[PDB]
RNA sequence: AACUUUGAAGGCCGAAGUGGAGAAGGGUUCCAUGUGAACAGCAGUUGAACAUGGGUCAGUCGGUCCUGAGAGAUGGGCGAGCGCCGUUCCGAAGGGACGGGCGAUGGCCUCCGUUGCCCUCAGCCGAUCGAAAGGGAGUCGGGUUCAGAUCCCCGAAUCCGGAGUGGCGGAGAUGGGCGCCGCGAGGCGUCCAGUGCGGUAACGCGACCGAUCCCGGAGAAGCCGGCGGGAGCCCCGGGGAGAGUUCUCUUUUCUUUGUGAAGGGCAGGGCGCCCUGGAAUGGGUUCGCCCCGAGAGAGGGGCCCGUGCCUUGGAAAGCGUCGCGGUUCCGGCGGCGUCCGGUGAGCUCUCGCUGGCCCUUGAAAAUCCGGGGGAGAGGGUGUAAAUCUCGCGCCGGGCCGUACCCAUAUCCGCAGCAGGUCUCCAAGGUGAACAGCCUCUGGCAUGUUGGAACAAUGUAGGUAAGGGAAGUCGGCAAGCCGGAUCCGUAACUUCGGGAUAAGGAUUGGCUCUAAGGGCUGGCAGCCGACUUAGAACUGGUGCGGACCAGGGGAAUCCGACUGU
RNA sequence: GGUGGAGGUCCGUAGCGGUCCUGACGUGCGAAUCGGUCGUCCGACCUGGGUAUAGGGGCGAAAGACUAAUCGAACCAUCU
């Protein structure tokens, strides 16, 4: 008689609001309900940074905002990390090309600089 | 107890005076030698029957042998 | 326990035989542990250092004081307590010294006391909110506490 | 659930009675009545908090029972002092009679001069 | 997040002991709790272990200060009067 | 034979028990046999009653030892006096031991012990008592009795003391140079050394001389919160063994499915332990914290606890079934099995880390160990010695208590008295819960008796149309509200509270949806958990359906309060 | 917006205590008990044992309360 009634329970059954005596910090505690969520998001942002996929500055970025209530689970957390590599892709490309453009001038004025000491 | 590794100082053991009996364990897959000292009983477990068999035979003729069944 | 002074345990070594003394001074508000309290008559004049009245200038700021030469200390040796020299007497060898009651008391050049405030002061500034405080208070003192008009 | 009582005349829950809970081969849970759990020897100068390390930690009486290897380490005040502060106090007692040199050679100096 | 106006630690007090009480005892209650810079390490932990005694927790070295604070006034002025005397006798 | 016993049925105590065990106390009340004279407020074939007999087995369990708060001798003081004070205070308060010298004895008078004298050395703290819960070395498993079991028996250990001639090994350990012989392997003669060895280090190895003295550690520490590890119990999916149900269904329901102490090894926790190295673009990291040029991350190591897994014990024994005996008196004999996994803020115990609180800082001694010192001993190259906390071997451990009750019947209350009395163990569901209710193990007969009717007054529970305090000194008593979720919450205030203010809505069942995770090789595969939110359908609007479980608001006086 | 868990903090189990029904009982279970309702339940909390204070004395968060069912001066014996 448990076994079937455990069974619907796990259905999602015999849980109401009509059949529920105690609090939800009774039930089902918000320090636990942190303490799991911390041990989640922390070792997945300790599974990123040790896979090199995430660096050192963005892992404690990132550890500080775990701590400071802004995910409230591990998807949104994923899809804040692959929109910062996005724009870290975007700006590393940038940059990338504005370096190269600015070494291509650096050697043109240098090779201009060795022509006018080679003439004169 | 104590377990011997060795053939030798399984012989050593029995050689001594404090060595009161000796009993031979035949279960499966084992064969076990336990030799009674004053203060441990000394035990050797082996694999190989042959072995066994052949240790058995080198035992001393005033230590009390007894296979236990 | 039962003293608002913090002691110190201050390791001495015996000049006449091979081993370690260990003295209970007050210490007295500085003093630090792994520091070299000096003990004498021709000791220096700073805070964690004995040495007698007739020795020390004008104006020193002295606590745990002997009334009498040779009974360890037994003057303004409460709890953020010192007792002030006023000044000296070459004859006859005494010194006027005013307490922490305010009285001034004429008392013999020869004897000692220790340099400073004794550590732990400004106690009572602190209010004691709760019965509860006042019973772990002399709980440990003395049964004095349930004060019955 | 096999409900079970102690094996003494002492009742009561005193870190005297400390027990634990083991099963015999006779299929049943009975109480083993455990030792009291010694601690390792803290340094002799006393400013580390953190206690030796090479010392099985143990009740006092038992360490007749023990070997000599098992109850200090093989240095220079070995089992009583930590290795940190005994480099420490080998250093302060070089340097202390170095400067007691130093004193000795400037004294002779001021004797050269005066 | 700011959780009271004016109020600090005497909060655990609640309702009770007064209102100018409590502000006594605030200031105090903050000080004897402060963690303080070491003079000899520098780190701040001069934590407060009974009256008038107080433990650095990196050098492990204790130092007898004041009841509820580190450094009393009249302690400074002590050690100033004292130090003044000690170069007035040694000249 | 209503009460005794057995079987069946129905119940209760419902794991903070009506269960199993202890302390104080009781003192044969414990167990067997017989009796129904007296007691057990009826009875009894029954009993804790009576009469015969039996029952308590320890180096390891306690006392015994130590000291606490304290008590109490000696010196001393006081007192007419029995005596009193006092516990380090007006004391020559030691009888101990290393070494050296001398004579006397005992043993193959070798070499050592015993004592006698002298020299020499020495601090201690107050004689003594004081805990059957404080400190305190070291025993567990199985079986056995009508009544005793860590005590008896068997099998495994372990603590302390002794150990002369040292009973056996191993350490102290046997190496080097020079000169000869020998083709060489190697063998002789002399000279010294040798109170251990290895690692950068944390430190390790099987020992690894050592006194008077000194230093240190253990003994030896509060309360609370949080987290983590490991056990015992519970839960789930299966394999086996036996039972329950099977008029219908159910790969279904119930029980069981193990291994001690003491060693060795390996997981698992902890480190304020060491080496390389020098870091801001600050980094590492916790539930919270916290850490860092006084050395962080990243590598390589070291130590402690290892009560957890494997192995010795040890399957022989224990348990669940099935079968043969002894016609009996029997640790009888034999087949099989005692298996594979996963989980959880789950309950209890324990270990460890980290914090908070104190005008509280949370015990001593017995006893044991380590180190610094270097007074002294050994032997001249060996059939070596002084010295061993190393592995074995031998002997001993004296004295007292041990049965039972431990509480609606073994204690105290005049008693089988609804009172009182200090602790441990702690299942399933429902539920926040160790609340209340039902059930499993265990226990019991309803509490100094039964039968027949259901009168009045009662005691304990309830229910009442309409009114709603008109009753009464007085809303006395009873009743209303009550859990949880979503809103919302005033005057006043010491801004902390008031506050669950007040005032509303929902709550059942069933069938779904969404969200909240690990292991392996933005993706794929394999698995384990309880919650939260939303929707539909439906029942005579019934749903915290029993149980659990705040009536509220506005004012006045007194006392601040918590407490007594 | 989170975390945190402080309080001589609140409801409340055990424990400690005993308001009200001036209920039961009142030649009682009881020379002070029982039922419901109640105060408190982390600290001025409860409690065993050891110990100390002895009668014009002790001790008392103070009621002349308690000091062995005896307290505005305990109990036993003597004067008697
Ligand atoms: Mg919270
Ligand atoms: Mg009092
Ligand atoms: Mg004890
Ligand atoms: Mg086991
Ligand atoms: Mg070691
Ligand atoms: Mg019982
Ligand atoms: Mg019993
Ligand atoms: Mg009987
Ligand atoms: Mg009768
Ligand atoms: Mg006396
Ligand atoms: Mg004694
Ligand atoms: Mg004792
Ligand atoms: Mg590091
Ligand atoms: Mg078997
Ligand atoms: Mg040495
Ligand atoms: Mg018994
Ligand atoms: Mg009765
Ligand atoms: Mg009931
Ligand atoms: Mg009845
Ligand atoms: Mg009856
Ligand atoms: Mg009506
Ligand atoms: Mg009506
Ligand atoms: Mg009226
Ligand atoms: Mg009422
Ligand atoms: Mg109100
Ligand atoms: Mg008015
Ligand atoms: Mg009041
Ligand atoms: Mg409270
Ligand atoms: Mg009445
Ligand atoms: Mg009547
Ligand atoms: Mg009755
Ligand atoms: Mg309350
Ligand atoms: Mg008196
Ligand atoms: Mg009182
Ligand atoms: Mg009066
Ligand atoms: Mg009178
Ligand atoms: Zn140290
Ligand atoms: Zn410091």
């Amino acid at each position: 008689r448990c076994r079937k009634n455990t069974l619907a329970r796990r259905k999602g059954r015999h849980m109401g609001i009509g059949k529920r005596k105690g609090t939800a910090n009774a039930r089902m505690p918000e320090k636990v309900t942190w303490m799991r969520r911390m041990r989640i998001l922390r070792r997945l942002l300790r599974r990123y940074r040790e896979s090199k996929k995430i660096d050192r500055h963005m892992y404690h970025s990132l550890y500080l905002k775990v701590k400071g209530n802004v995910f409230k689970n591990k998807r949104i957390l994923m899809e804040h990390i692959h929109k910062l590599k996005a724009d870290k892709a975007r700006k590393k490309l940038l940059a990338d090309q504005a370096e190269a453009r600015r070494s291509k001038t650096k050697e043109a004025r240098k090779r201009r600089e060795e022509r006018l000491q080679a003439k004169k | 107890p104590r377990k011997i590794e060795e053939i030798k100082d399984f012989l050593l053991t029995a050689r001594r005076k404090d060595a009161k009996s000796v009993k031979i364990k035949k279960n499966k897959d084992n064969v076990k030698f336990k030799v009674r000292c004053s203060r441990y009983l000394y035990t050797l477990v082996i694999t190989d029957k042959e072995k066994a068999e052949k240790l058995k035979q080198s035992l001393p003729p005033g230590l009390a042998v007894k296979e236990l069944k | 326990p039962g003293r608002g002074a913090p002691l110190a345990k201050v390791v001495f070594r015996d000049p006449y035989r091979f081993k370690k003394r260990t003295e209970l001074f007050i210490a007295a508000e500085g003093i630090h542990t792994g520091q070299f309290v000096y003990c004498g008559k021709k000791a220096q004049l700073n805070i964690g250092n004995v040495l007698p009245v007739g020795t020390m200038p004008e104006g020193t700021i002295v606590c745990c004081l002997e009334e009498k030469p040779g009974d360890r200390g037994k003057l303004a040796r409460a709890s953020g307590n010192y007792a002030t020299v006023i000044s000296h007497n070459p004859e006859t060898k005494k010194t006027r010294v005013k307490l922490p009651s305010g009285s001034k008391k004429v008392i013999s050049s020869a004897n000692r006391a220790v340099v400073g405030v004794v550590a732990g002061g400004g106690r009572i500034d602190k209010p004691i909110l709760k019965a509860g405080r006042a019973y772990h208070k002399y709980k440990a003192k003395r049964n004095c506490w349930p004060r019955v008009r | 659930v096999q409900r079970l009582t102690y094996r003494r005349r002492l009742s009561y829950n005193t870190a005297s009675n400390k027990t634990r809970l083991s099963r015999t081969p006779g299929n049943r849970i009975v109480y083993l009545y455990t030792k009291k759990v010694g601690k390792a020897p803290k340094s002799a100068c006393g400013v580390c908090p953190g206690r030796l390390r090479g010392v099985r930690a143990v009740r006092p009486k038992v360490l007749m029972r023990l070997s000599k290897t098992k109850k200090h380490v093989s240095r220079a005040y070995g089992g009583s002092m930590c290795a940190k502060c005994v480099r420490d106090r080998i250093k302060r007692a070089f340097l202390i009679e170095e400067q007691k040199i130093v004193v000795k050679v400037l004294k002779a100096q001021a004797q050269s001069q005066k | 997040a700011k959780r009271t106006k004016k109020v600090g630690i005497v909060g655990k007090y609640g309702t009770r002991y007064g209102a100018s009480l409590r502000k006594m005892v605030k200031k105090i209650e903050i000080s004897q709790h402060a963690k303080y810079t070491c003079s000899f390490c520098g780190k701040t932990k001069m934590k407060r272990r009974a009256v008038g005694i107080w433990h650095c927790g990196s050098c492990m070295k204790t130092v007898a200060g004041g009841a509820w604070t580190y450094n009393t006034t009249s302690a400074v002025t002590v050690k100033s009067a004292i130090r003044r005397l000690k170069e007035l006798k040694d000249q």
